[PDB]
C-alpha cells in the first residue's frame, strides 16, 4: 500500500554511511531482517543476480523498493494468521495457553497429552512467561 | 445473565419469513453452526413470502419503509428509507443510476404495481391508505395518503401503477418540484422479463463449530501434520490447516468477500428456502458483514439461530457483542470479526469499535521489529540508532528454542534491558519531534511491564542502576548473570 511502499523507504534510511541511500549486500539482510525476514545468503544472490548487474554491488530505494514488490504477496496472510491467533486465545486474555492450545486441538481432530502440548507451548514460547503473545505466536508462524 | 429476546419475540423483531426462520433451524443444528442475521426491512417480508427476488449485490439503492413503495428499491432514493437526508439520498441514486448502466439488461427500472391484496397489506400496517378518486384526461385515479408532507400519492385504476408528486409549498431534499410521474422501482432479469426487488437476508456472520471446520480439512492433508516428528513444522503446518481451510476468505464475482464453507453453508441456505416453496431464486446474495470492511454497518438488533434451532437477539451493540463473546468464541467456534471495526473504514468513514484481545495486552509485551518500525512510518505522517530495532529483533529470536525456560527469562529479560538502555540516550539527546519523545516515552513503559514480569514470574529500575552501558561486549552481560541471584 502507499503506507507500506512507507515504510520499506523507511527504515532503509536507518543505515547507510552513503547517505543517497546507496547500501550494500553486506547490509541488505541487516535490513529485510530488521523488518521482519530471514533471508539466506543465497536467497540474496540469484535475486539481486538480476536487476542489479550494475557490478557496483550498492543498492538503492527505486530498486529496493521493487524487490519487495514480489516477495510481499502470499506472506501477506498477516491477517489470517491475526485472525486465527483470536481464535486459540479462547480466554481473550491476549495469550495462547496450554489447555486453549488442547481444546483448538480435540476439537480439531487430533488428541493430545498434557505433555506434548505443554511442549508446543515451550518450544513455540520465546520468552518464558509459559504463554504465546501474538507477536511469539507470528514468529511461530512466519519464520 | 444478559436481556435478550427469545423464541417468538425475537423472530417478529427480525424481518425474516416466519416459515424461513423455521426452514433455518434445520441446518442450524445440521451444521453444527451459529446463524447471525441483519435486521431486514420488516416491510419487505411479506414481499419476500409472495416471492419477490432478494436484490443482489449489484445492486445497492436502499429500500423503502414507507409510502406506497415500501418493501420495494425506490429508483427515486428519496422514497427509500434514508429519505430526507442528501449526501445519502444522493450517493443513493448514483448508485441506481450505475447497476441500471454497467448492467445494463441484468438490471432495469420498472413500474410500481400495487395490486388489490398488497394494498390490503399496507392498510394493516397502517402505512398508507386508499382515499377518494381523482379523474385527470379521462383517467381514474384512486388517491393514496400517507402522513408525509413533501410528497403526495395516487394510483391508477386500469393498470394499478402508482405516481407520485411534489405537494404545493414542498421542494425535494434534493431541490426539486414536479407533477404527476411513475414511481420507478428497481428491477431484474428473469427470462428477459423485468422483475422488481425487495430487501434481501444479509448475513452479519455466521460461525461454525470448530470441529464442523475439521470435516472440512481432508482426511489426507490433515494426517500428514498430524504426523510430523518435530513439534514446531507441526503446530505451524496445523494452525496453517485452520486458516486455509476455516478462516481464510477470498473474492468471488457475485458473492463479495466470503470464504468456502462460507459458500457452501450459503447456499444451503438458499436452497432450504426454495423447499419451503420460495419461487423468487436466492434470498442471501453475498457473503457475511464481518467481511464488509467499506461500508461496515452497525445494526442494534442481530438476530441469532444458535445450533440448537433456538432464537436470539441481541438488544444492543454492547449485547450483541456480548452474546458472541459468551457462546461463540469462547466456547469453541469459528469466529473472525470484521478487519476494519477498530478502524476508520474507508468507504463510510464509519468507526465501529469492538473488544479486541491482542490489543488489550499491548501494553503488556514489548514490541516486535516491524512494529517498531512501521510505527516510525505511521509515526512520520505529523512530521540514529538501528540497536533498538536490533534488539527487538533479538528478543523475538525464533533460535531461542533451544533454551530452557529459566535461560530464556533471562537472555530476554537482559535483551529487554539492553533494548531500554539503546533508548534512554536517543531522549537524552534532542527532543526531536515533540510525538517521537513520547512513542519512545511508550515504549520504556511497554518494556518495563514486560521485563518486570518475566522477574516476578521467577524471583525493575532498581536493577537498572546496577549495569554497564560504557564498553561493550559479554563483560557487560557478566555482570548481570550474578545480578538475578
Ligand atoms: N456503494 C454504496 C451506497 C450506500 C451505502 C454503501 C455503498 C455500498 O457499496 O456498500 C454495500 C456493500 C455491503 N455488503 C454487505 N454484505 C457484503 C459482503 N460480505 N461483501 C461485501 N460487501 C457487502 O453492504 C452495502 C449494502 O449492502 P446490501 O446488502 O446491498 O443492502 P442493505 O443494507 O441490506 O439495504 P436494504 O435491504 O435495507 O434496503
Ligand atoms: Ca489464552
Ligand atoms: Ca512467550
Ligand atoms: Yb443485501
Amino acid at each position: 500500500t502507499e503506507e507500506q511502499i512507507a515504510e520499506f523507504k523507511e527504515a532503509f534510511s536507518l543505515f547507510d554511511k552513503d547517505g543517497d541511500g546507496t547500501i550494500t549486500t553486506k547490509e541488505l539482510g541487516t535490513v529485510m531482517r530488521s523488518l521482519g525476514q530471514n533471508p539466506t545468503e543465497a536467497e540474496l544472490q540469484d535475486m539481486i543476480n538480476e536487476v542489479d548487474a550494475d557490478g557496483n554491488g550498492t543498492i538503492d530505494f527505486p530498486e529496493f523498493l521493487t524487490m519487495m514488490a514480489r516477495k510481499m504477496k502470499d506472506t501477506d496472510s498477516e491477517e489470517e494468521i491475526r485472525e486465527a491467533f483470536r481464535v486459540f486465545d479462547k480466554d481473550g486474555n491476549g495469550y495462547i495457553s496450554a489447555a486453549e492450545l488442547r481444546h483448538v486441538m480435540t476439537n480439531l481432530g487430533e488428541k493430545l497429552t498434557d505433555e506434548e502440548v505443554d511442549e508446543m507451548i515451550r518450544e513455540a514460547d520465546i520468552d518464558g512467561d509459559g504463554q504465546v503473545n501474538y507477536e511469539e505466536f507470528v514468529q511461530m508462524m512466519t519464520a | 445473565r444478559i436481556d435478550v429476546l427469545k423464541g417468538e419475540k425475537a423472530l417478529k423483531a427480525s424481518g425474516l419469513v416466519p416459515e424461513h426462520a423455521d426452514a433455518f433451524k434445520k441446518i442450524a443444528r445440521e451444521l453444527n453452526t451459529y446463524i447471525l442475521f441483519r435486521p431486514v426491512n420488516k416491510l419487505a417480508t411479506n414481499l419476500i413470502k409472495s416471492g419477490v427476488a432478494t436484490k443482489g449485490l449489484n445492486v445497492h439503492g436502499k429500500s423503502s419503509d414507507w409510502g406506497p413503495v415500501a418493501g420495494y428499491i425506490p429508483f427515486d432514493q428519496d422514497l427509500s428509507k434514508k429519505h430526507g437526508q442528501q449526501l445519502a439520498v444522493e450517493k443513493g441514486n448514483l448508485e441506481n443510476k450505475k447497476s441500471i448502466t454497467e448492467h445494463e439488461g441484468e438490471i432495469g427500472k420498472i413500474p410500481l404495481k400495487l395490486d388489490h391484496l398488497r394494498i390490503e397489506e399496507l392498510k394493516e400496517n397502517g402505512i398508507i391508505l386508499k382515499g377518494k378518486k381523482e379523474i385527470d384526461n379521462g383517467k381514474k385515479y384512486y388517491l393514496l395518503e400517507s402522513n408525509n408532507q413533501v410528497y403526495e400519492f395516487r394510483i391508477s385504476d386500469e393498470n394499478n401503477e402508482v405516481q407520485y408528486k411534489t405537494k404545493e409549498g414542498k421542494i425535494t431534499v434534493l431541490g426539486e418540484k414536479f407533477n404527476w410521474r411513475n414511481i420507478e422501482v428497481m428491477a431484474k432479469n428473469v427470462e428477459g422479463v423485468l422483475k422488481p426487488l425487495t430487501a434481501d437476508y444479509d448475513l452479519f456472520a455466521l460461525a461454525p463449530s470448530l470441529t464442523e471446520i475439521k470435516k472440512q480439512i481432508p482426511q489426507k492433508e490433515w494426517d500428514k501434520v498430524v504426523n510430523t516428528p518435530n513439534s514446531l513444522e507441526k503446530q505451524k503446518g496445523v494452525t496453517n490447516l485452520l486458516i486455509k481451510y476455516g478462516i481464510e476468505r477470498k473474492p468471488d464475482s457475485t458473492k463479495g468477500t466470503l470464504s468456502n464453507w462460507q459458500k457452501q453453508m450459503l447456499d444451503r441456505l438458499n436452497e432450504a428456502v426454495k423447499y419451503t416453496g420460495y419461487t423468487g431464486g436466492d434470498v442471501v446474495n453475498h457473503g457475511t458483514e464481518q467481511d464488509n470492511e467499506e461500508f461496515p454497518e452497525k445494526d442494534n438488533e442481530i438476530f441469532i439461530i444458535n445450533p440448537e434451532g433456538e432464537f436470539i437477539l441481541t438488544k444492543n451493540w454492547e449485547m450483541t457483542g456480548r452474546f458472541i463473546e459468551k457462546n461463540i468464541t469462547g466456547k469453541d467456534y469459528l469466529y473472525y470479526f470484521n478487519r476494519s471495526y477498530n478502524k476508520i473504514a474507508p468507504g463510510n468513514k464509519a468507526y465501529i469499535e469492538w473488544t479486541d484481545p491482542i490489543t488489550k495486552a499491548k501494553i503488556n509485551t514489548i514490541p516486535t521489529s516491524a512494529e517498531f518500525i512501521k510505527n516510525l512510518s505511521s509515526i512520520r505522517r505529523s512530521s540514529s540508532v538501528k540497536k533498538i530495532a536490533g534488539y527487538l529483533s533479538d528478543y523475538y529470536n525464533s533460535a531461542n528454542h533451544i533454551f530452557s525456560q529459566e535461560k530464556k527469562r533471562k537472555i530476554s529479560i537482559f535483551r529487554g534491558i539492553q533494548a531500554y538502555n539503546e533508548i534512554e540516550n536517543v531522549l537524552k539527546s534532542k527532543q526531536i519531534a515533540p510525538e517521537y519523545k513520547n512513542y519512545f516515552q511508550y515504549l520504556k513503559e511497554r518494556i518495563t511491564n514486560q521485563v518486570q514480569l518475566l522477574l516476578t514470574h521467577q524471583k525493575f529500575k532498581l536493577l537498572y542502576k546496577q549495569l554497564n552501558f560504557t564498553e561493550n561486549e559479554t563483560d557487560n552481560f557478566e555482570v548481570f548473570q550474578k545480578i538475578i541471584d
